[PDB]
RNA sequence: UGGCUCAGCGUGUGCCUACCCUACGCCGGCAGGCGCGGGUAACCCGUUGAACCCCAUUCGUGAUGGGGAUCGGGGAUUGCAAUUAUUCCCCAUGAACGAGGAAUUCCCAGUAAGUGCGGGUCAUAAGCUUGCGUUGAUUAAGUCCCUGCCCUUUGUACACACCGCC
């Protein structure tokens, strides 16, 4: 396809707060933002209607802007409901894909509300212990001394 | 020998270095032209298919795990 | 006539050494289409002497533990390596494989517990040792590398058959000969 | 220097009814010896006979035919 | 001559039949064909825009050479090995919805129907145009 | 069988079937010449390979291999 | 009618089962019956394997028990008023019999 | 503390009190929805009756009387908020304030069954060679 | 006693349901082919049940 | 990621005792749900369309599309009850690990090793075990050196028998 190079090749992209490596292919390039994995990246570029075989550097800035505005607003552009990251939220009930440092914020506030009501999961998150019912006698010592 | 870390979508210097150096030596595989010029290796596959489309090289094996090319014979 | 893999007619190769032409099986009666059979070659001693050489190479290539029954993979690995070799040098791939086996098998070795004396090597142990060294060299050259296993095997065989002190196999052979000479 | 009688007395103190089977006592004493010692020439059999002399030949211990008991 | 489906290579037979089946735009393709994930033992919905046509092709071929198959037979046919984390692998069946949809879409083309027992089988129309595609691809390969 | 086993069964069946057809319906010397030209190339073209498979025994993962043994 | 009936013979003992099948078949054939011979269904082997020790101590030895079931089918082409008495004289306590019509 | 909105799934506590079982099934998550869709048995209803009685017998502007229970698998319903429940550990009855923001949980995850461990010294054979 | 809480925990499915038909123990129970014997009692009675050690 | 193409053991509705194996059609993206049959079985699941392997694609030596721990949210199923997560599914999160020190296990032919599939346990369920096929080798046909065993002669202050006695 591309004979030699695009003349205006953006080597490093800067999308929300993270550096997207422009030498990777586009789906596996934008998977470097939190909240977006391989699966979600592939569906949002299928919805954006860009050719997946081109790398991240030779996308034009309008195409990047389209990819972002359909990444942040997935439900308006027929991303299926069961596909999302934060669906039926415990604070406002609406359905979303947290895709940024906001995902870190959402994880933080979930942890601190469980800690604030002093439920068992919040207590085990407050200590350094395992949460999902594993045995702690033999494994898990790497973080510990 | 720390990291290779260099190349994709080569410049004009690597392009014409390819066009004058690759199609006349015997073993032409994506691996030997990847380690030969600086090419990444998927770019090498694409470039070798494009050269075969022009017709400067000859296809020999064409397996999914190993594709082998060679220079055109001289007579 | 049989012309293994549909090319590379077999009855032109020459095994120079007497000691190893007794134990190398590329000649006209051990001339077969493919390096694959259910041989039952391990039932007695020296029945691997009459197994053809290409099938011994494919057998030793099916090894590091994640490859233990995968023989069809090694058959096409050997096929691709042979095409690469004939394309690189123009010589019969069987002949250069035979020369590699000749040049990589050590001829003197040392053994004891209390490596004390240097002994001589039977001309079946050096065939086995040469095949093992060649396959090990190809395996270690291709491990974390962009080069595929087929042209790694090809360059191992051509460097061993010329003799360069650049194959893994002939480096190991020379080192074994040197250590054996040290306490002869 | 590893202290044999003191370690055996300490193990017998942290036991139900000051009572322990010979096998468990031997296991704990040998693990302690390997984790504190500085001398290395002593063999496994010499350590075993040293332990047998330590338990069967002490007035503070008694052998109830498969076990060791702390007497008062 | 000759020829039939059996005596041609099945890989480019499926490629040619999917090309024919895409070219005549009557195959009904559902709306979620780009978010499917295709049989939950695998990830990364296929590296193809037109996987539905090839799946319909291979379903038509399988119903040609072994009739009476249902959705359970197809979800057994397109099953595979599920790599399962740090636990060892196992066999998982295919997606039932995509098998039902390719079967219903092929019924919409009047080249398969529900037979007298359970399952489906080719019409005379279906085996007719599959043998025509087989003739086309066989003539292409030999010449 | 498998893929390879089916390949070997196919070719053995074809060779043995040609030998039987020649022996029942054309002259015996023709059967002898096709038979011996098959015997000097890969005898399994006419004689079946009898080695089947060995049973697993209850101390390890397979027929011969045994589970890893621990000492201390 | 002329009735087609089928006799099913199952046992854990092979030789006695074949004795019963043979004597019933020859008693039918001497009585001008068209009989389809004994069709041997594939034998069933029930394979309880257990740990051989009452406690959990020792070298992990296992017992391998098995029990084998053998089946035969015999077909007759005359009314039941002779076959009931010809099978009542062939008992051999290890064999368990169902007689059934082809209509069943 | 700036805002006073509870908003469990986008709905705050008042219309979340007067709403029936069959739509707060849709409001909950899967496990609680299955528990409610399936039968909620007699002793659960007895606990709710005791909680309502202790709530309405409480004098205004202080907390109601503590109600003990072994039922540490009860779903915390919106009906239960602001109550005083003693949840069994196996050993003791633990005082739990049913806050508004714990209405999707079990009573068992507010009364811990074990004492969290702080380690002593490894005893004798605790470290081998 | 009394009647409505004596045996009231449901002995449906699980190890509290099933027991050996010889010794009424609950552990090591063989329920294949409807034996419902514990493994020790099965080893005791296997020869005259009809199971033979044969290979 | 797609396409193609091959197994063998064997289980299946129960005294108390409810709990079976499932084809086919429809709904759901999936886990699953709803109808309808068959099977007390060489009869139905089932021609058991298994996985590895095979062919084509993408990746390109980067802790990387290797690896999948840990953790957030949501959906189901079993159950009288799932929180200290039963199991399963989906989207996110993406840790050590770059072939392993001193030591040390198992193994010689359809064997080792790879790879799946049954049974037991089982309401729910296999990283375990017990079986089965499938792909399929390197090395060896020796020795008593190490660890031991058997036999003969020999020494002995041991006989709780060298972990002895002193
Ligand atoms: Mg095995
Ligand atoms: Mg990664
Ligand atoms: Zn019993």
């Amino acid at each position: 396809m591309s004979l030699v190079i695009p003349e205006k090749f953006q080597h490093i992209l800067r999308v929300l707060n993270t550096n997207i490596d422009g030498r990777r292919k586009i789906a596996f390039a934008i998977t470097a933002i939190k909240g977006v994995g391989r699966r979600y990246a592939h569906v949002v570029l299928r919805k954006a209607d860009i050719d997946l075989t081109k790398r991240a550097g030779e996308l034009t800035e309008d195409e990047v802007e389209r990819v972002i505005t359909i990444m942040q607003n997935p439900r308006q552009y027929k991303i299926p409901d069961w596909f999302l990251n934060r669906q039926k939220d415990v604070k406002d009930g609406k359905y979303s894909q947290v895709l940024a440092n906001g995902l870190d914020n959402k994880l933080r506030e979930d942890l601190e509300r469980l800690k604030k009501i002093r439920a068992h999961r919040g207590l085990r998150h407050f200590w350094g212990l395992r949460v999902r019912g594993q045995h702690t006698k033999t494994t898990g010592r790497r973080g510990r001394t | 020998r720390d990291k290779l870390n260099n190349l994709v979508l080569f410049d004009k210097a690597t392009y014409d270095k390819l066009c004058k150096e690759v199609p006349n030596y015997k073993l032409i595989t994506p691996a030997v032209v990847s380690e030969r010029l600086k090419i990444r290796g998927s770019l090498a596959r694409a470039a070798l298919q494009e050269l075969l489309s022009k017709g400067l090289i000859k296809l020999v094996s064409k397996h999914r795990a190993q594709v082998i090319y060679t220079r055109n014979t001289k007579g | 006539d049989i012309k293994l893999f549909g090319k590379w007619s077999t009855d032109d190769v020459q095994i120079n050494d007497i000691s190893l032409q007794d134990y190398i099986a590329v000649k006209e009666k051990y001339a077969k289409y493919l390096p694959h059979s259910a041989g039952r070659y391990a039932a007695k001693r020296f029945r691997k002497a009459q197994c053809p050489i290409v099938e011994r190479l494919t057998n030793s290539m099916m090894m590091h533990g994640r490859n233990n029954g995968k023989k069809l993979m090694t058959v096409r690995i050997v096929k691709h390596a042979f095409e690469i070799i004939h394309l690189l040098t123009g010589e019969n791939p069987l002949q250069v494989l035979v020369n590699a086996i000749i040049n990589s098998g050590p001829r003197e070795d040392s053994t004891r517990i209390g490596r004390r004396q240097a002994v001589d090597v039977s001309p079946l142990r050096r065939v086995n040792q040469a095949i093992w060294l060649l396959c090990t060299g190809a395996r270690e050259a291709a491990f974390r590398n962009i080069k595929t296993i087929a042209e790694c095997l090809a360059d191992e065989l051509i460097n061993a058959a010329k003799g360069s002190s650049n194959s893994y196999a002939i480096k190991k052979k020379d080192e074994l000969e040197r250590v054996a000479k040290s306490n002869r | 220097k590893f202290n044999w009688k003191g370690t055996i007395k300490a193990i017998l103190k942290q036991a139900p009814d000051n009572e322990i089977t010979i096998k468990k006592l031997r296991k704990k004493v040998l693990a302690q010896y390997y984790t504190v010692t500085d001398e290395h020439h002593r063999s496994e059999e010499e350590l075993l006979v040293i332990f047998n002399k330590k338990i069967s030949k002490n007035p503070t211990f008694k052998l109830l035919k498969d076990k060791v008991k702390l007497v008062k | 001559p000759g020829v039939t489906v059996k005596d041609v290579n099945q890989q480019e037979f499926v490629r040619a039949l999917a090309a024919f089946l895409k070219k005549s735009g009557k195959l009904k393709v559902p709306e979620w064909v780009d978010t499917v994930k295709l049989a939950k033992h695998k990830e990364l919905a296929p590296y193809d825009e037109n996987w539905f046509y090839t799946r319909a092709a291979s379903t038509a071929r399988h119903l040609y050479l072994r009739g009476g198959a249902g959705v359970g037979s197809m979800t057994k046919i397109y099953g595979g090995r599920q790599r399962n984390g740090v636990m060892p692998s196992h066999f998982s069946r295919g997606s039932k919805s995509v098998a039902r949809r390719v079967l219903q879409a092929l019924e919409g083309l009047k080249m398969v129907e529900k037979d007298q027992d359970g399952g489906r089988k080719l019409t005379p129309q279906g085996q007719r145009d599959l043998d025509r595609i087989a003739g086309q691809v066989a003539a292409a390969n030999k010449k | 069988g498998g893929h390879v086993a089916q390949i070997y069964a196919i070719r053995q069946s074809i060779s043995k079937a040609l030998v039987a057809y020649y022996q029942k319906y054309v002259d015996e010397a023709s059967k002898k010449e096709i038979k011996d030209i098959l015997i000097q190339y890969d005898r399994t073209l006419l004689v079946a390979d009898p080695r089947r498979c060995e049973s697993k025994k209850f101390g390890g993962p397979g027929a011969r291999a045994r589970y890893q043994k621990s000492y201390r | 009618a002329i009735h087609r009936i089928r006799i099913t013979l199952t046992s854990r003992n092979v030789k006695s089962l074949e004795k019963v099948c043979a004597d019933l078949i020859r008693g039918a054939k001497e009585k001008n019956l068209k009989v389809k011979g004994p069709v041997r269904m594939p034998t069933k082997t029930l394979r309880i394997t257990t740990r051989k020790t009452p406690c959990g101590e020792g070298s992990k030895t296992w017992d391998r028990f098995q029990m084998r079931i053998h089946k035969r089918l015999i077909d007759l082409h005359s009314p039941s008023e002779i076959v009931k008495q010809i099978t009542s004289i062939s008992i051999e306590p290890g064999v368990e019999v169902e007689v059934t019509i082809a209509d069943a | 503390r700036t805002f006073r909105k509870f908003t469990y799934r986008g709905v705050d506590l008042d219309q979340l009190l007067d709403m029936s079982y069959e739509q707060l099934m849709q409001l909950y998550s899967a496990r609680q929805r299955r528990r409610l869709n399936r039968g909620l048995r007699r002793k659960q209803h007895s606990l709710l009756k005791r909680l309502r009685k202790a709530k309405k017998e409480a004098p205004p502007m202080e907390k109601p009387e503590v109600v003990k229970t072994h039922l540490r698998d009860m779903i915390i319903l919106p009906e239960m908020v602001g109550s005083m429940v003693g949840v069994y550990n196996g050993k003791t009855f633990n005082q739990v304030e049913i806050k508004p923001e714990m209405i999707g949980h079990y009573l068992g995850e507010f009364s811990i069954t074990y004492k969290p461990v702080k380690h002593g010294r490894p005893g004798i054979g605790a470290t081998h060679s | 006693g009394h009647q409505q809480l004596y045996w009231s925990h449901p002995r449906k499915f699980g190890q509290g349901s099933r027991s050996c038909r010889v010794c009424s123990n609950r552990h090591g129970l063989i329920r294949k082919y409807g034996l419902n014997m514990c493994r020790q009692c099965f080893r005791q009675y296997a020869k005259d049940i009809g199971f033979i050690k044969l290979d």
